[PDB]
């Protein structure tokens, strides 16, 4: 089960329901395609990236790698994850 | 074990999992699935590579290691209009800025 | 109210360091004030000399972020069983995006410069708010 997530520049990013609805602001946006006007898609991808790696290293023995940045990234990335509450 | 890809075709992105020992042919089904085309009408591609049906996505490079979830691995994907494949073709992400002065 | 039982009785404990980060062990001592020990480089452990009811956090020594320890924010040595040490298993959490993102932002920029970055206001006091242990504790109270 899946949803659809749009960056600004028209990238188009499916990923499941449940890795989406990690965000509040989704969850809401949803209550089903998203349209993101202020995030662009080198931001919105590792978005999709980090509920990937939520979703797997939340609650689990196995060691935790650290999740990656890019100095490039970071700001724009610090925005949407503020406005995404995630 | 767990493999964790961006199965891409022109600004698409498709964000999923599969098994290392699971197929070429049934990654298809999942995007199948997804994008309401059958495998018949999907190319699976690893950078220039096209992907046969039965190999397993560990024989064709996308190990649990190597496709990791903060970091997965792409998938070109074409689709054939009625007669002919297109051409693999996946649109860019788009640019970060200038890092400000400050950092 | 958090601070270390005086027990004085011995318990030794092995702190191992899963992270990519230089650990910062702190023993809340008796009076509840943070006590810093020796760091741990990545991949690293010590065996230490501790004591039963004993409260210990694990921190990044350079930035004070947060780590946990057996899965938790505080770790107290309990009762040897059989000449066995405890394991300390010290991990980086999965932080939030925004967290994550933050740390990331702390480490390019020089405090002095935080004004200077394109952002709300409410993202400049964010950032201003660093991970500090008295808060922590104030928190966990
Ligand atoms: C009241 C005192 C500090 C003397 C009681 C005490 O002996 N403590 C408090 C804690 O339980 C730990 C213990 C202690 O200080 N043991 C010696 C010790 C020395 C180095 C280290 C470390 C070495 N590297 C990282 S931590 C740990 C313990």
């Amino acid at each position: 089960m899946y949803v659809k997530l749009i960056s600004s520049d028209g990238h188009e990013f499916i990923v499941k329901r449940e890795h989406a609805l990690t965000s509040g602001t989704i969850k809401a946006m949803l209550s089903n395609e998203v349209n993101f006007r202020e995030i662009p898609s080198h931001v919105l991808s590792k978005v999709c990236m980090y509920f990937t790696y939520k979703v797997r290293y939340t609650n689990s023995s196995t060691e935790i790698p650290e999740f990656p940045i890019a100095p490039e990234i970071a700001l724009e990335l610090l925005m949407a994850a503020n406005f995404l509450d995630c | 074990m767990d493999v964790f890809l961006m199965i891409r075709r022109h600004k698409t992105t498709i964000f999923t999992d599969a098994k290392e020992s699971s197929t070429v042919f049934e990654l298809k089904r999942i995007v199948e699935g997804i994008l309401k085309r059958p495998p018949d009408e999907q190319r699976l591609y690893k950078d220039d590579q096209l992907l046969d049906d039965g190999k397993t996505l560990g024989e064709c490079g996308f190990t649990s290691q190597t496709a990791r979830p903060q970091a997965p691995a792409t998938v070109g994907l074409a689709f054939r209009a009625d007669d002919t494949f297109e051409a693999l073709c996946i649109e860019p992400f788009s640019s970060p800025p200038e890092l400000p002065d400050v950092m | 109210v958090l601070r270390s039982v005086n027990s004085r009785e011995p318990s030794q404990v092995i702190f191992c360091n899963r992270s990519p980060r230089v650990v910062l062990p702190v023993w809340l001592n008796f009076d509840g004030e943070p006590q810093p020990y020796p760091t741990l480089p990545p991949g690293t452990g010590r065996r230490i000399h501790s004591y039963r009811g004993h409260l210990w956090l694990f921190r990044d020594a350079g930035t004070h972020d947060g780590l946990l320890v057996n899965q938790t924010e505080l770790f107290v040595p309990s009762l040897n069983v059989d000449g066995q040490p405890i394991f300390a298993n010290i991990t980086l959490p999965v932080y939030t995006l925004k967290e994550r993102c933050l740390q990331v932002v702390r480490s390019l920029v020089k405090p002095e410069n935080y004004r200077r970055l394109d952002i709300v206001r409410s993202l400049y006091e964010d950032l201003e708010d660093h991970p500090n242990v008295q808060k922590d504790l104030e928190r966990l109270t």
